[PDB]
């Protein structure tokens, strides 16, 4: 009884944690695909060098 | 003259040319430039024996009685940051021609 | 070939700062390359300072190193040989050929950094080892693809010890193993090649099966704290994608630690107590994590330890203890009443200690053996103090019988053959049980003890009785 | 921060990712070999059966010592 | 955006110094470009220190980092019974997701001075040399401290395992969950000692929270505290667990490392001042809440590996402080045959009898007597028989009650079993028995009972106590089988 | 000058004390041996004679005391009288849990001795001041030191021990109006005296009352041992 | 014959603090093993082919108070095959030179000795 | 021109920190104006660190320094047999020039694993 038990459970969460695994992945290259496109954001568009010395000047203020 | 160094002048008064400080930031600039051939600021602005948020402190009194102080009391912090106190010179140089290219960078309309 | 240029801008001893530009910073663990005249001066990236600046590791000597030399990225960890092609062959931790035969034709080149193995992937097993030593096979008998620990001060036996292993397991073995010499007398390694070629394992112009890679103390800080990566390496490969059974033999371990501990004061890290790293517990694990039994093939590990001082409380043994299975503590002490190998019966122990894996007899013969050997010790300060005649009846019975079995577990090495004069002696498990049993029983009341000396089965110690009274 | 928040940008880059059906996206061939091998050290962890199929049973006889 | 994200400046030694995150928490959790986590233990004016979850390989210079806006925190529930995860709470036995019941934050302060009972509830140990000597109680923190390979782990792996005789019942508020710290131990290790517990049936109550040593420093310095909350559950909902941090000495060594790649000031042996902060904010955590509170009950075995015996090391100085006892082990005892071998010399309990079984206290109360007078005349045993008969009689007994307390592994007797012992013994019925046969005695002796006395044994399990009428039953009984013996 | 010229004996209620080891009035008193022989048995009792032959309260404090001791004291503190919530009490709690951070353990000795000096100075009292334990004391300001980059002294301990002993010791004495007798337990690291925390303690100490498992094993009560015993005040 | 590495290392150790290096314990650099295993290994028997020349050596060390537990020492008898230890005590006792025969041994053995007196001893 | 030239920043102890020699190699032999030698040790940016074979109270702050391009090395050769010479391998003995065959570095690759022999000559 004890075997069927364990068994069925096995190939039932094997599921779950395959599902898991693939979700975690997919958004791992997800989130990480974030970076790529932001370093392509900044690097390219002049216009995000203007978005630079911009919010960056509102440093110096507030601090003091 | 090369480009990184260069750039943080560049990456400094690039907010303040929007204001147009680099009067304030060019003139201030040179001020860094004679504080490093001073021998006795070698052993001052190179000095391990103070820290590195100690050092920064002092810094105001060459920020707040030479020049600096607006478009300064910034890169005073970072020039001393790292320590990069030692070829900033050639940063301030960069600004000189940075500088002028800000005149043309504005809509010339009027 | 797109290769990313750098630029040497300090050198300190073993440790190379190179200055790469933005937005080209190789990750940590990535080796480099610097071209001269001589050969090529690999480096490992250590830190990353900031301002585009890198700090590395000598992998050889650092005299020559002029300020500003252009290195080359590698562009990934250093990358050693894999595959039956490093069979028969001498490697060193940069995973170029020594031993003039030629370059390595390896199919394959893996990384020597690597991480550990799944908590899935672990596999346990209960299987015993059979090596031929009486004083082990009896006390703490080692597993079968298992971690073996030989732990000893200076001159008490580690590395015959692990030799004699080698001449009755390696040959008799129908798979691969490695040795990695990790910070020994290059002059140890000359002998053992020799061997190899005599016992003919290894054959020139033949097939081997036993690969060999050397980073000797003759070598920098850099090449000791990574040269057990580099064999490492090689064995893991026919752990996981040759699927076979493989023996490593790691000596000394303690040069991992050691090694490592002098340039991290120079990496700028706060010595910890003694003067050890900080990092001990984590490197010391990320070593021994990788050398074990996976479900895709089985690994016999046999690292021997250095005791710093004959100092067991020493940080560097102490961590590796929970790393091991079965662990062989030799004692000094024992080395200079004569009696060889110097293992401690009572703090060497095993995992396969168990009645339910060496056999119900095995076991009750066993502990037999070690409840006699510690009364003896207890009563050291009556037989100094009081003589042998105050002792009781049952004690003196026992006492005698402590001194005979003591000697009993001296046997002669056929790779300490030189040192003792007496032809090596190889006991089997199954007649080494059958030998202290017949001991403990009284049956060899009569029987003097320097019978027992130096003695290989038992049949021996009834023949050398005999030949002694001519 | 005022400035700090102009969030927005981030929103946009996560809108167009999202917004593709067609697989995962900008593939490159490694994320079929990781997955692969995700899927290798599960079976190292479940079992080498046919995870889609009910199981087989051939029960082992009692034993008696 | 500066204040919500960072750049890194500098990485190394599993530890990177981040720049912005002015918004950022003491502690915090942090993600990286790579995808590995840390959480910033110093936060400076100028940069933000963060120590790293796995391999500092992924993190470069420049990377960027965002906040995650949490503290370390785990998830909870009579869910991650029989399942075994790692300090972050994330599944490594390939079972599937787990499903806890909610989250609590790796830290949460321990109970305040009024919301606790005294300690009144014995946690039955199946060591007869621990049950009958060192009494340990629900909420009570009893230390495990020994040198290596002396039997610190069998003591509370035995624990675990004589809980089937509880945990299979009925009744919650008698059952006991146990929660098993695997700190600075290789995976095969593990593997192993997860492997014995299936074995015996005993996973269907155990959590395993596993730090393996390969595995980064701050992993295995939250285990501990991970682990902590995950029985406070139990404790606060009014239940019974019990957790053995094995072993508190590699979590010290784990945060001494961190303490000092940031730079902190080294004290003592170079650990830092916080560190004593450290263990006194674990231990106090568990507990005994009093009837208002749930009556919810928290039990800490933490362990300590000595070098050499010197239990005047800083670590274990601080440890044997907070604890409420210790159950000190020797190799030496271990060779001699006394296993477990626990120095009733040294291991004490403060609490003693307050959480014992009456039943036993009855024959527990004389058995430190003879025991304490046996070390006093130890050194006469190695003489001739010139020795008094006085003195002899110590001997005697001794001999046969430390041949007793010798018990196999795996192997936990109930109180009902130890009694008859106990008592036999303390009487001196074993005494014209050879010192050579007490151990087939254990054997042949309960399976007599449990066919002619059984009866008598299972009034005292259910009572609970011995009566003027037992206490002569059980006498004549005894009494009757040394006589066929 | 507001310093006495004169030691007296404080009667305080036990023959074993006033005619073996006797309390100094404004002096202290080591306390040794742990729980077993009725340490607490001995505290409130010192409590409740003074609070009728001197009608002087008490005040108890406990640095890194452990949660669980702390709840027990309180509860029997109620069953034994020196506390009730209904009545009057005569002695005040002060505890320093171990669960909280160097800082406050080592404030916590000051705030019960503020607390004991108030009675002193403004009803004029002969009042107890309890610490267990002045070791703790020691170990929590080692701590902060630590934590602050100071350099570790001798052993361990930080420099500026020495001054700190005595910025809570010097505290307690008897002025012109009232006085303040401290009882504070000891503990002796790895049972040394050459230690600096315990060489230290001692230099303050005036009388030390042991507590012997050896005497309530007798069956004498209190478990005072004569023999270990001693005071300074013991002479015509 | 090196006499003495134990003054070498306190020479290098100077050299090691005066550079501003950080040292590892006893202030010695933490590479001073590497200062002597570097040195002693250079030292050895040739291959017939390189000339069957050989290069033998003789390391002397200082101990304190009979300590042979130090740092340094204890460096160089993990390097040196066997060591001959001498002992104040023995040497006013009458034994010249005053060679403990417990402590001192070759890890070459027999096979160095004289095969003569090899068989009488 | 500080490519094969130098300004003492820094001495005493026997150290001299001097500024320039960015071509100067690890371990290299150097001369100052003074006549006495020197070794680099530490190769930083700002400065380089030199250790003194002899007094220092003859360098001092802006001096000139000088390389020698070479590794430290000593004579070798029968030559030697007889004579007592220093670190560096000049005579101290005062009997003449030292007549060397070769000479070879200070620091030297141990023998090769392959090129050894199993001692046996006592
Ligand atoms: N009660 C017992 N009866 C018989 N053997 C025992 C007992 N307890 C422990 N052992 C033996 O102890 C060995 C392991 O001891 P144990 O794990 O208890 O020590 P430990 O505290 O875990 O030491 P370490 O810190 O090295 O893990 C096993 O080989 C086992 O044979
Ligand atoms: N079987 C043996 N019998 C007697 N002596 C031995 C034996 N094995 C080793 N030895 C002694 O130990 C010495 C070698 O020590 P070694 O194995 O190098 O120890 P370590 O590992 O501490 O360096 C030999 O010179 C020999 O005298
Ligand atoms: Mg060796
Ligand atoms: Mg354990």
């Amino acid at each position: 009884l004890h075997r069927v038990y364990r068994e069925v459970k096995n190939r039932l969460d094997y599921h779950i944690s395959v599902q898991n695994m693939m979700r975690q992945k997919e958004q791992e290259h997800m989130i990480n695909w974030v970076e790529k496109r932001v370093v392509q954001s900044i690097s390219a568009q002049q216009e995000k060098e203007t978005i630079a010395k911009c919010i960056a000047d509102l440093k110096l203020l507030s601090k003091k | 003259i090369y480009g990184i160094e260069g750039r943080y002048a560049t990456a400094l008064y690039s907010a303040a040319s929007k204001q147009n400080k680099l009067e304030q930031v060019e003139k201030e600039l040179l001020r860094v430039g004679q504080i490093l051939k001073e021998p006795k600021m070698a052993a001052s602005l190179l000095n391990p024996y103070v820290k590195r948020s100690v050092k920064v402190k002092s810094l105001s009194d060459m920020t707040a009685k030479e020049k600096f102080s607006p478009l300064t009391s910034n890169l005073i912090n970072l020039l001393a940051e790292n320590g990069r106190l030692t070829n900033t010179p050639a940063v301030i140089s960069a600004f000189s021609t940075m500088m002028s290219v800000h005149r043309g960078e504005v809509p010339c309309t009027v | 070939s797109t290769p990313i240029t750098g630029k040497v801008t300090a050198v300190i001893g073993a440790i190379v700062d190179v200055h790469f530009e933005q937005s080209e910073l190789p990750a940590i663990l990535n080796a480099l390359e610097i071209k001269t005249p001589q050969g090529k001066l690999v480096l490992e990236v250590a830190q990353h300072l900031g301002e585009n600046t890198v700090r590395t590791i000598a992998m050889d000597g650092t005299e020559g190193l002029v300020r500003g030399e252009k290195v080359l990225d590698t562009g990934g960890p250093i990358s050693v040989p894999v595959g039956r092609e490093t069979l028969g062959r001498i490697i060193n931790v940069i995973g170029e050929p020594i031993d003039e035969r030629g370059p390595i034709k390896s199919k394959l080149r893996k990384p020597i950094h690597a991480d550990p193995p799944s908590f899935a992937e672990q596999s346990t097993s209960a299987e015993i080892l059979e090596t031929g030593i009486k004083v082990v096979d009896l006390l703490a008998p080692y597993a079968r693809g298992g971690k073996i620990g030989l732990f000893g001060g200076a001159g008490v036996g580690k590395t015959v010890f692990i030799q004699e292993l080698i001449n009755n397991i390696a040959k008799a073995h129908g798979g691969f193993s490695v040795f990695t010499g990790v910070g020994e007398r290059t002059r140890e390694g000359n002998d053992l090649y020799r061997e190899m070629k005599e016992t003919g394992v290894i054959n020139l112009e033949g097939e081997s099966k036993v690969a060999l890679v050397f980073g000797q103390m003759n070598e920098p800080p850099g090449a000791r704290a990574r040269v057990a990566l580099t064999g490492l390496t090689i064995a893991e490969y026919f752990r996981d994608e040759e699927g076979q059974d493989v023996l490593l033999f790691i000596d000394n371990i303690f040069r991992f630690t050691q090694a490592g501990s002098e340039v991290s004061a120079l990496l700028g890290r706060i010595p910890s107590a003694v003067g050890y790293q900080p990092t001990l517990a984590t490197d010391m694990g990320l070593l021994q994590e990788r050398i074990t039994t996976t479900k895709k093939g089985s690994v016999t590990s046999v690292q021997a330890v250095y005791v710093p001082a004959d100092d067991l409380t020493d940080p560097a043994p102490a961590t590796t203890f929970a790393h091991l299975d079965a662990t062989t503590v030799l004692s000094r002490g024992i080395s200079e009443l004569g009696i060889y190998p110097a293992v401690d019966p009572l703090d060497s122990k095993s995992r396969l200690l168990d009645a339910a894996v060496v056999g119900q007899e095995h076991y009750d013969v066993a502990s037999k053996v070690q409840e006699t050997l510690q009364t003896y010790k207890s009563l050291q300060d009556i037989i100094a103090i009081l003589g042998m005649d105050e002792l009781s009846e049952q004690d003196k019975l026992t006492v005698e019988r402590a001194r005979k079995i003591q000697r009993f577990l001296s046997q002669p090495f056929a790779v300490a053959e030189v040192f003792t004069g007496i032809p090596g002696k190889l006991v089997r498990l199954k007649d080494t049980v059958a030998s202290f049993k017949a001991v403990l029983e009284g049956k060899y009341d009569n029987i003097p003890e320097h019978a027992f000396y130096m003695v290989g089965g038992i049949e021996d110690v009834v023949a050398k009785a005999e030949k002694l009274a001519a | 921060l005022d400035p700090v928040q102009k969030f927005v940008d981030k929103i946009r880059e996560y809108r167009t990712k999202r917004q593709t059906s067609g697989g995962p996206v900008d593939a490159g061939p490694e994320y079929q070999q990781d997955l692969d091998r995700e899927l290798f050290k599960l079976k190292q962890m479940y079992g080498k059966a046919d995870m889609n199929t009910f199981p087989n049973f051939t029960f082992e006889d009692p034993k008696f010592e | 955006n500066l204040n919500e994200t960072g750049r890194v400046l500098a990485v190394g030694d599993g530890i990177a110094r981040v720049f912005g995150l002015n918004n950022i928490q003491a502690e915090e959790l942090v993600e990286f470009s790579s995808g590995v986590k840390g959480m910033a233990l110093n936060l400076e004016p100028g940069q933000v220190g963060i120590v790293l979850f796995g391999s500092d390989r992924l993190v470069k210079e420049g990377e960027l980092v965002k906040r995650t806006g949490n503290i370390v925190d785990v998830p909870v529930g009579p869910g991650l019974l029989g399942r075994v995860v790692d300090a972050l709470g994330n599944p490594i036995d390939g079972k599937g997701p787990i499903d806890a019941a909610g989250r609590s934050r790796a830290q949460v302060k321990a109970p305040g001075i009024l919301p606790r009972r005294s300690v009144h509830e014995p946690v039955q140990t199946g060591l007869k040399a621990v049950d009958a000597l060192v009494p340990i109680g629900r909420g009570q923190r009893e230390l495990i401290i020994g040198d290596r390979q002396t039997g610190k782990t069998a003591v509370a792996l035995d624990t675990i395992l004589n809980q089937k005789r509880w945990n299979n019942g009925s009744d919650e508020s008698k059952k006991l969950y146990c929660v098993y710290v695997a700190v600075g131990q290789k995976r095969s290790t593990v593997a192993q000692l997860v492997q014995t517990l299936e074995q015996h049936d005993a996973m269907k109550y155990s959590i395993i929270v596993a730090a393996t040593a390969s595995e980064a420093a701050p992993l295995q310095y939250l285990a501990p505290f991970t682990a902590a909350s995950i029985g406070e559950w139990f404790r606060d909902n009014g239940k019974h667990a019990l957790i053995v941090y094995d072993d508190l000495s590699k979590q010290a060594v784990a945060y001494r490392q961190l303490s000092l790649l940031l730079r902190r000031p080294p004290g003592r042996e170079a650990y830092p001042g916080d560190v004593f902060y450290l263990h006194s904010r674990l231990l106090e955590r568990a507990a005994k809440l009093s009837e208002k509170e749930g009556s919810g009950s928290l039990t800490a075995l933490p362990v300590i590996e000595t070098q050499g015996g010197d239990v005047s090391a800083y670590i274990p100085t601080n440890v044997i402080s907070i604890t409420d006892g210790q159950i000190f082990l020797e190799a030496e005892l271990f060779y001699k045959g006394i296993r477990p071998a626990i120095n009733v010399g040294l291991s004490v309990s403060r609490v003693g009898s307050a959480a014992q079984v009456k039943a036993l206290k009855q024959v527990a109360g004389s058995l430190k007597l003879f025991l304490a007078q046996y070390r006093e005349v130890a050194a006469f045993a190695q003489f001739g028989s010139d020795l008094d008969a006085s003195t002899k009689q110590t001997l005697v007994r001794g001999e046969r009650l430390t041949q007793l307390l010798k018990q196999n592994q795996y192997s936990p007797l109930a109180t009902e079993e130890q009694v008859p012992l106990i008592y036999a013994g303390v009487n001196g019925h074993l005494d014209g028995i050879e010192l050579s046969r007490i151990g087939e005695f254990e054997s042949s002796f309960l399976s007599y009972l449990k066919s002619n006395h059984n009866e008598l044994l299972t009034e005292i399990r259910e009572k609970g106590e011995l009566s003027k009428e037992l206490l002569a039953s059980l006498k004549s009984a005894t009494e009757s089988f040394v006589a066929t013996f | 000058a507001e310093q006495s010229t004169s030691a007296e004996i404080l009667e305080t209620g036990i023959k074993v004390v006033d005619l073996l080891a006797p309390y100094a009035r404004g002096g202290k008193i080591g306390l040794f041996g742990g729980a077993g022989v009725g340490k607490t048995v001995f505290i409130q009792e010192l409590i409740n004679n003074i609070a009728k032959a001197h009608g002087g309260f008490s005040v108890f404090t406990g640095v890194g005391e452990r949660t669980r001791e702390g709840n027990d004291l309180y509860r029997e503190m109620k069953e034994t009288g020196v506390i009730n919530l209904e009545g009057e009490s005569k002695v005040a709690l002060v505890f320093g849990q171990m669960n909280e951070p160097p800082g406050a353990r080592a404030r916590v000795a000051l705030t019960g001795l503020t607390i004991a000096e108030y009675f002193r100075d403004e009803e004029g009292q002969d009042v107890l001041l309890f610490i267990d334990n002045i070791f703790r004391f020691t170990q929590a300001g080692s701590e902060v030191s630590a934590l602050l980059g100071r350099i570790p002294s001798a052993v361990g301990y930080q420099p500026t021990l020495a001054t700190d002993m005595g910025l809570l010791q010097e505290r307690i004495t008897t002025t012109k109006k009232g006085s303040v007798t401290s009882v504070q337990a000891v503990y002796v690291p790895a049972d040394d005296l050459t230690d600096p925390a315990p060489a230290t303690t001692f230099a303050h100490l005036d009388a030390t009352t042991v507590l012997s498992r050896g005497i309530s094993e007798l069956g004498i009560y209190p478990a005072v041992d004569p023999l270990d015993s001693k005071s300074r005040l013991l002479d015509a």
